[PDB]
């Protein structure tokens, strides 16, 4: 009852299956059937620890005690040896090399046997290159104890220096061993006064008879580097420094700066750094000297692998040499940061600053130009082709920030983090890269936590953490108004944007930017109105192409910002922009068009962008009534519409959206001589041009012209509205000529909507608004489309015009139930109910979905309840309203058991058949599973009822003869019959001689398969035809003297299809053929061939006939 | 001299680029020092599109190897043809993604990028006319998964007037016994589709299908597997390193087997199919070969062709064989007034022709389509995906990484609208 | 590479940790650094070696904000609760439950360091233990870890067992 610990559990969660493989092995070894499946199973088991290698650790005894043994057999053979490595090999590759060994055998009885072991092995054999590497890992680790070989003792060092020199220049990954057993054998105190001058003079004579061209000569300088580098960093000072000069004397005329190998460069510069504290004491000496200037040098690497070498070198030899050769070292580091400078020497200053910074090799006299050393870096950005450098730069002097933070007291960092939390707090939020804003708020975080008391800290860190930043659309929007606030953090932030981001090369960095101003600029009007609105009219005529894009957006967010802030206090606009900035934004379209700048690919943006500012200064009432202006913006958009077709798809929806959106609020703005009315002239003008452009033969201005149209507002379609009505009508009608324009119809459906819903309803007035007069062609011209199945090489692209059309018929109802229900006929709202039910049943997963959202948004109304919907009582119950946000129509699993149900409705029985017709039978195999099993556990209560079994019978046979000739539904509705017939849904009518049902439907599938050549129909055709062999009577002779005619049919493949169905047919079913007269019958189907001459197949088929009593 | 530029990355996409490159080597005629023995010029006239003249004739293969942990990078070094590898093409770290995609996406993996740009560029920078990419990865992996799919973004955010070609790998629970392989999948397959022209999908079920069932085995292995997208990939390079008559290269291939930006997804195969060791069993004829590729049995995908409709087809005919042979048979396929015809063969195929046959056969032949079959898998996809999204069970180690529910949900929308265009484009037909 | 290796490399040589103390009691805190050696302090230790990191959060308001950065991550936590205190004790298990979460591997070790308990009406041990759900909690080694003014004891082997526990995971130089 004082401390109690928690129920721990072992980590190994694979213990008892892993020791389990490890004592199966002797069996497993022989077979490639048995080693790969247990060993690929040892590598998936070993692969679930790498992150956190130490948990294993407990766990490195007795798996190598089990591998230990069985390797240390003579009577195992060589497989189940080089099977033992190749486990051993995966266990080292885990944990690692530098723990894992010391655990094996390390005993005077341990030399001979191992040497004699590697003898034997043959360096050809790429098929066992795993024991090798672990034989001279193990061999490395024996030659660490105290004892002599002189008590062992065509010597051992002589067996085991030859073998150790042998590795050095293979291309395997047995080099890196070589090097830590040529490491660990030298060094040793009785090889090291023997064979160590030797071993000297083999490598020198090996660094200069090579070239960087051969392949063999750069992996033998490689091994010969990592021998040095090893031999170095694991030799005494007393032995290494008289061979200290002569081996950097070797080194430099190998040239390794140029050169074409970064492996090369890089251990070069790491041998160098090491020789250079190989001199100084735990600067005199030359090499020292020489030694730095080559670090700085290799600063300038064009890798990202030998800087952070050459930056670990420079911070480690300055922590040796006094300080009177230290300020030499930050000198240069600075010097790096000289403007004729790649961004590499900007990357290699900046880890060496935080290296010094980490190591405190630097004095409080430097941070002077530390501090603008790191606060031009954060803004580093050079423009180069296509993208942009500068990431690596910024994240440096991140990284730098931090380190200085972790490192001094608070004290010694307070001028430094006090004029650095300008800078962290704008590269934290608006910034292009993700992890350059997690370390700047990381760093910031750490400099707060350590100094404590800091000037609104704790808020911009909770608004501010590792996850909120992780969301640049929020970082710009949200966290951008948050830090606004502050009176500390309000002009760097827009002056930084106004410089940096509105001329960026990305367009969604400017985007973000202008709409981040918008909501910046209300917490400075004066400041946003006096020194940045200027600088933006100057850049609007720059040669850069998106400076001048980004400072048109700028503009229009600030204007429409200073409209708000005025609105709120009920004052004009010209309080806050004075007549200077008025007559600067009325001459911005003048001189883009006399510079004649809309034209190429670069035009779009600028027309893009003068189009966002039009519609911001009217959407801001601005003095611009009665001016040259206007008409100039006037002819732009009309213009831009009129060239839709020019710009590329990627971009052409965005122009036509934000012209549509500019002129709805330009003539809002400026065409009303005085409230209610409007300038005829302009008026009439305008309705000219657009009657006489929606017959343009493009299709692309069409729709411009019905999406402006659209737009329009209420007032200015006072008058003239019957025949806006019929142009848009003729427009969405379908013509000889005009078939593949289904985006047209579409626009037009959408603009006809709109209208509808700005004018709203009026009594007595079919030409102000929409009344009981008008209303009954628009519901014709909207129910219209609805036939609409556009198949061309696009696939069904009618579904643009029926998604449309039912968006507008909902639409409408909704209106007119608001105001004067009595528009609402019964017989047009039961059309559109079952013409809203038929879409939601399609093969499309989506067009399903928004059908039965459409369906559900008619249904479920009370605001007020509509008027004449059928089975309204019945539907509640289909549909309970507490599960809208329950059920995934666009899995067929859930839309099909649901729609079904409304078969039982006599009125949602023709169109909702009709439509699960094409899903039963079609392409999708998912889709026609789930609506078979929706139709065969819908069956389960509709079948031993004559009546209703009946009626559905007579319902699918009207539907298949009123479809006939049509391809979109008859193929598909066979392929449904015939899924019907075999699962035996009418075996109550099977008990009938001549059946209606299967006369009728006999005929009208022999009035299909007429000279039909789609092999498609005619396979349809005849397995329909042997599903109605159960129905007894002439329908069964008819049904058997079709088949026969079918057997002589002009394709080859049918005549061999129709006699495979028969024989499955004749053996389903029983009573069809008499018994002795069936084993003939079979032997002749079976001795028939249907893809040879007809002469025989003619004769065939008379003998099959004579036999079955049926004339030919 | 149009030059192709190959990566690798993960674990399967670094055993079946190896696998790959051993394959192509022993039809080019080069050894593993490094020599050129051959008994042919047509093998030189277009050697440079994969590899560089070196001094002393030495022909070097373009490929970058990466992964995040050690092993992969170990093995290949130590293999039979290790050695004809650029030693400075190797970079990787000693840590994985542990089967997470931001593990190797937004954390381990966005730090190891930056070297593998500076060896794409010092590659770039050598080639005299440069053309596109090429990538081999897995999705059912976490550095293969996001890794590969970061290297895409950048090499078209640095290069936006270059190709880009994926072999991606989408993964099974025959094959594997992981859960949150439908997180991985979905979340390369949302920037896959964004950013690509071409793709190549692997299905690791129908690999396993016809390794056990076809090739009669009781414990299959990862071997068979790769034997067989081996033999693929290779009979789909044909037309990319061998001369003939129908001259097109990834830029055209491009162009003309993808109509639509988003469509750009194929359906590769091959035939005869057989498994290692036992492979020369006899002398297949051409009509033989003609039925067999159209056999949904030898489909490296599991779905079904014929279910559907065929957008763009092409085949690439192997060995001794002259152009008249095979149009004369093709041209009784496409008559219905003859014993030849047949039902579930494309009519439209640009055939090609030839002359050096595979290795292991005298006769072969490649199925590059393009059917709408495909939208089977990717809806196969969606459902293993939303089994566990519902219950957003083991969801939280995403989230803790930096991601958000918005990428999921925008992936899944992304996904919902490519099997609605795929479900469009299955009655496209001029009439 | 290059940022992470140098990261992990530190780490291991200098042998530094992180540990995230919380609470809702201020002078239970101050009895630790007395041992060891909204509001936001950095205050770096050295106790048996261990180049600590006591980060000390005033408010519980935000603290998935202090569980992890872009570069270092948390690796403990010393939650103070009051043992008398009945009503505040429904926030801090609701922190408890948000924050730690479910993991493949191990995870961040807790202490719930339980201070006055010599007061009348205070819950034992495993009065407390049941207050807070410890027993669904996985992925994570958990002690509770009385303290009394009075006696004043019993609380060496409880950060021992801390430190040893903490250091056994990551570093394994010996
Ligand atoms: N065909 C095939 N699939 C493989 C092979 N190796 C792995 N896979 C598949 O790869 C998926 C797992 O991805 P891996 O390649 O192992 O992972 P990785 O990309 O290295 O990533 P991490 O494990 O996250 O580091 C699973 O679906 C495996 O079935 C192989 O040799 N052949
Ligand atoms: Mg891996």
């Amino acid at each position: 009852e004082t401390l109690a610990f928690g129920a721990a559990l072992e980590a190994f969660g694979e213990s008892a299956e892993t020791r389990a493989l490890l004592g199966r092995l002797r069996e497993v070894h022989g077979g490639g059937a048995e080693r790969e499946v247990a060993l690929e199973r040892f590598r998936v088991i070993m692969d679930k620890y790498q992150e956190q290698p130490h948990l294993l650790d407990p766990h490195l005894e007795w798996m190598m005690n089990l591998l230990l043994d069985i390797v240390q057999d003579q009577t195992s053979p060589a497989s189940l040896v080089h099977l033992a490595f190749k486990f051993l090999y995966i266990i080292t590759k885990v944990r690692g090399y530098k723990t894992f060994l010391r655990l094996f055998p390390h005993e005077v009885a341990d030399v001979e046997p191992v040497l004699d072991l590697v003898t034997i092995q043959n360096p050809k054999d790429h098929e066992a290159w795993e024991t090798r590497y672990m034989l001279l890992l193990w061999l490395s680790v024996t030659c660490l104890i105290p004892f002599d070989f002189s008590r062992l003792d065509m010597s051992i060092m002589d067996r085991i220096l030859q073998i150790a020199e042998s590795y050095l220049i293979v291309s395997d990954k047995a080099r890196d061993a070589a090097a830590v057993l040529v490491s660990r054998f030298i060094t040793r105190p009785d090889v090291k006064q023997s064979k160590m001058a030797e071993f000297l003079d083999w490598s020198l004579c090996n660094l200069a008879r090579s070239s960087f061209q051969t392949m063999q000569g750069v992996i033998t300088m490689d091994g010969t580097l990592q021998a040095l580098a090893q031999i170095f960093k694991h030799g005494k000072r007393e032995d290494c420094l008289p061979y200290a000069a002569t081996v950097l004397r070797c080194l430099d005329g190998c040239r390794l700066p140029e050169s074409n190998q970064t492996l090369l460069r890089k251990l070069g510069v790491k041998l160098v750094q090491r020789l250079g504290l190989t001199f100084l004491k735990p600067d005199v000496p030359e090499g020292v000297e020489r030694v730095i200037e080559q670090l700085l040098v290799g600063l300038k690497d064009k890798d990202t692998v030998v800087r952070w070498s050459a930056a670990k070198g420079i911070g480690r030899m300055a922590g040796r040499l006094p300080r009177a050769l230290a300020d030499d070292v930050v000198g240069s580091v600075l010097d790096c940061f000289s403007f004729q400078e790649t961004d590499k020497a900007w990357h290699g200053g900046c880890l060496a600053l935080a290296e010094l910074g980490r190591r405190g090799l630097l004095l409080p006299s430097r941070l002077v130009d530390v501090v603008a050393v790191i606060l031009k870096a954060l803004t580093y950005d050079e423009k180069r082709g296509a993208c942009s450098v500068g990431t690596n730069v910024r994240d440096a002097a991140c990284y730098v920030c931090w380190a200085f933070a972790r490192a001094y007291e608070p004290q010694e960092l307070k001028p430094f983090v006090t004029a650095i939390s300008s800078a962290l707090v704008i590269a934290a939020v608006f910034d292009r890269d993700i992890n350059c804003r997690r370390a700047a708020s990381a760093a910031f975080q750490e400099n707060v936590g350590r100094q404590g008391t800091f000037p609104h800290g704790i808020d911009i860190l909770t608004t501010a953490d590792y996850f909120a930043v992780g969301n640049r659309s929020n970082c710009f929007l949200v966290i951008s108004v948050f830090i606004a606030g502050f009176p500390e953090y309000t002009q760097p932030m827009i002056d930084h944007l106004v410089t940096m981001k509105i001329s960026h090369w990305d367009g969604v960095i400017r985007e973000l930017a202008a709409r981040a101003l918008h909501n910046l600029a209300q917490q400075a009007p004066e400041f946003s109105a006096t020194q940045v609105f200027p600088r933006l009219l100057s850049m609007t005529l720059s040669p850069d192409l998106h400076m001048r894009h980004g400072s048109i957006l700028a503009c229009a967010e600030v204007a429409y910002a200073l409209y708000k802030l005025a609105a709120q206090e009920n004052r004009p606009v010209t309080d806050h922009l004075d007549e200077q900035a008025v007559q600067g934004l009325k001459q911005i379209h003048q001189q883009l068009y006399d510079r004649q700048l809309y034209r190429g690919l670069g035009g779009q943006l600028m027309r893009q962008a003068v189009c966002v500012l039009i519609e911001k200064l009217s959407l801001s009432k601005m003095p611009f009534r009665g001016d040259t202006v206007i008409d100039g913006w006037q002819w732009l958009i009309n213009d831009t519409l009129r060239h839709l077709h020019l710009i590329s798809s990627h971009s052409r929806q965005q122009m036509k959206d934000a012209a549509v959106s500019a002129l709805a609020a330009l003539c809002s703005e400026y065409y009303m001589k005085e409230p209610g009315e409007a300038d005829p002239a302009i008026q009439e003008e305008l309705i000219t041009q657009y009657l006489a452009e929606l017959r343009n033969p493009e299709e692309m201005t069409r729709c411009g012209f019905s999406l402006a149209l659209g737009a329009l507002p209420g007032f200015l379609l006072k008058g003239r509205l019957q025949q806006v009505l019929t142009g848009l009508r003729a427009v969405t009608h379908t013509s000889p000529e005009d078939v593949s324009f289904a985006e047209s119809r579409r626009d037009g459906l959408k603009a006809i909507a709109r209208i509808c819903q700005t004018v709203g309803v009026k009594a007595g007035a079919p030409d102000e608004a929409v009344c009981g007069e008008n209303v009954s062609q628009i519901y014709c011209a909207l129910l219209g489309c609805m036939d609409d199945y556009t198949t061309d090489s696009r696939g069904d692209v009618g579904t643009w015009v029926r998604k449309a059309a039912m968006t507008s018929l909902m639409d409408l109802t909704l209106l007119l139930a608001r105001s004067q229900p009595e528009l609402i006929e019964a017989h047009t709202c039961e059309r559109i109910m079952c013409c809203v039910a038929q879409q939601a049943s399609e093969k499309i997963d989506r067009f399903r979905a928004h059908a039965a959202s459409v369906f559900l948004t008619l249904l479920h109304f009370d605001s007020p309840p509509i008027p004449h919907v059928p089975h309204r009582g019945e539907l509640e119950k289909l549909f309970p309203r507490s599960d809208v946000a329950s059920v995934n129509w666009s899995a067929p699993s859930q839309a099909f058991p649901r729609i079904t149900q409304l078969l039982g409705l006599p009125t949602y029985r023709y169109h909702v058949l009709l439509g699960l017709v094409v899903s039963l039978g079609g392409l999708t195999e998912s889709t026609i599973r789930h609506s078979t099993q929706s139709l065969f556990e819908y069956m389960k209560g509709i079948q031993s009822d004559p009546q209703a079994l009946g009626s559905f019978s007579g319902t699918l046979l009207q539907i298949f003869e009123d479809n006939l000739l049509n391809e979109r539904v008859s193929v598909p509705l066979l392929k449904t019959l015939d899924h019907v017939l075999t699962h035996g849904c009418f075996d109550i009518f099977t008990t009938e001689e001549d059946h209606p049902f299967a006369v009728k439907l006999l005929a009208l599938c022999k009035k299909e398969i007429k000279n039909s050549k789609d092999i498609q129909k005619l396979l349809s055709g005849i397995a329909v035809f042997c599903e109605m062999v159960q129905f007894p009577g002439d329908v069964r002779r008819q049904a058997l003297l079709q088949l026969c005619l079918l057997l002589c049919h002009r394709f080859p493949l049918i005549r061999k299809t129709t006699a495979s169905q028969v024989y499955e047919t004749l053996l389903t079913y029983s009573d069809v053929v008499g018994a002795d007269v069936l084993d003939e019958v079979v032997t002749v189907l079976s001795d028939t061939a249907w893809d040879a001459e007809l002469a025989v197949v003619r004769e065939q088929r008379n003998r099959l006939c004579d036999l079955l009593g049926v004339p030919r | 001299m149009r030059e192709i530029v190959h990566i690798q990355a993960g674990q399967c996409g670094n055993q079946i680029g190896a696998k790959f490159w051993e394959v192509i080597s022993d039809e080019h005629g080069i050894d593993p020092t490094g020599t050129y023995h051959g008994d042919s010029d047509l093998q030189l006239d277009r050697i440079s599109v994969y590899y560089n003249e070196a001094t002393g004739g030495k022909y070097v293969p373009r490929a970058i190897l990466v992964d995040l942990e050690p092993g992969t990078m170990d093995s290949v070094r130590s293999g039979p043809f290790g050695q004809i590898f650029r030693p400075d093409n190797f970079v990787f770290g000693q840590s994985g993604a542990g089967n997470n995609w931001a593990k190797g996406h937004y954390t381990e993996g966005a730090e190891l990028v930056d070297s593998v740009l500076d060896v794409v560029r010092k590659e770039a920078e050598s080639c005299d006319c440069l053309q596109g990419f090429q990538l081999t990865h897995s999705l059912g992996g976490g550095t293969g998964s996001g890794m590969g799919t970061l290297l895409i973004s950048k090499i078209r955010e640095e290069y936006p007037d270059r190709i880009m070609n994926t072999f991606s790998v989408v993964p099974s629970p025959k094959v594997s016994d992981t859960v949150v392989e439908p997180y991985n999948a979905t979340l390369s397959v949302h920037q896959l589709v964004e950013n690509t022209d071409e793709t190549y999908c692997i299905d690791n079920e129908a690999l396993y299908d016809i390794c056990f069932r076809t090739l009669k085995l009781t414990t299959p292995t990862y071997g068979d597997l790769n034997h067989l997208v081996s033999a693929t990939m290779s009979g789909v390079t044909t037309c990319l390193r061998f001369p003939g008559q129908l001259n097109a290269d990834l830029r055209k291939l491009a162009v003309n087997m993808v109509p639509f930006p988003r469509l750009h997804f194929f359906m590769p195969g091959f035939a005869p199919l057989t498994s290692r060791g036992s492979q020369q069993y006899r002398a297949l004829t051409v009509p033989e070969l003609t039925q067999q590729v159209f056999d949904a049995k030898n489909m490296m995908a599991a779905c079904d062709p014929r279910h559907g409709r065929y957008l763009t087809v092409a085949a690439v005919f192997r060995g001794r064989m002259s152009m008249k042979e095979v149009d004369e048979q093709m041209l009784n396929v496409q008559n219905k007034n003859s014993s030849y015809f047949v039902e579930w063969i494309p009519n439209n195929v640009k055939t090609a022709v030839c002359d050096i046959p595979p290795r292991g056969l005298k006769m072969a032949v490649t199925f590059i389509g393009n059917s709408t079959a495909i939208q089977e898998l990717f809806k196969r996809i969606s459902e293993q995906f939303t089994a566990m999204f519902r219950r957003k069970a083991f969801l939280h180690w995403y989230t803790g990484e930096g991601m958000d529910e918005m990428e999921f949900t925008e992936a899944e929308s992304n996904m919902n609208d490519l099997v609605s265009e795929y479900q469009q484009y299955q009655d496209a037909t001029a009439e | 590479m290059g940022l992470l290796t140098i990261l992990k490399k530190m780490k291991q040589k200098e042998r530094e940790l992180r540990l995230l103390m919380l609470g809702l009691d201020n002078a239970g805190k101050t009895t630790i650094l007395k041992k060891f050696n909204l509001g936001f302090n950095i205050k770096t230790l050295e106790h048996r070696g261990f180049k600590l990191n006591i980060w000390d959060v005033g408010g519980q308001k935000s603290l998935r904000s202090y569980w992890r950065n872009y570069f270092e991550s948390t690796d403990g936590l010393i939650w103070v609760v009051d043992s008398a205190d009945r009503q505040r004790m429904q926030d801090c298990q609701r922190e408890l439950q948000s924050l730690l979460v479910e993991e493949r591997l191990a995870g961040a070790t807790l202490l719930i360091f339980a201070n006055k308990q010599d007061l009348p009406g205070a819950l034992s041990s495993n009065a407390i233990r049941e207050v807070l759900e410890l027993d669904s909690i996985r992925s994570h080694h958990w002690c509770i870890q009385g303290c009394s003014a009075v006696t004043g004891e019993n609380l060496l082997p409880g950060i021992d067992w801390l430190l040893d526990d903490i250091s056994s995971r990551i570093f394994t130089a010996d």
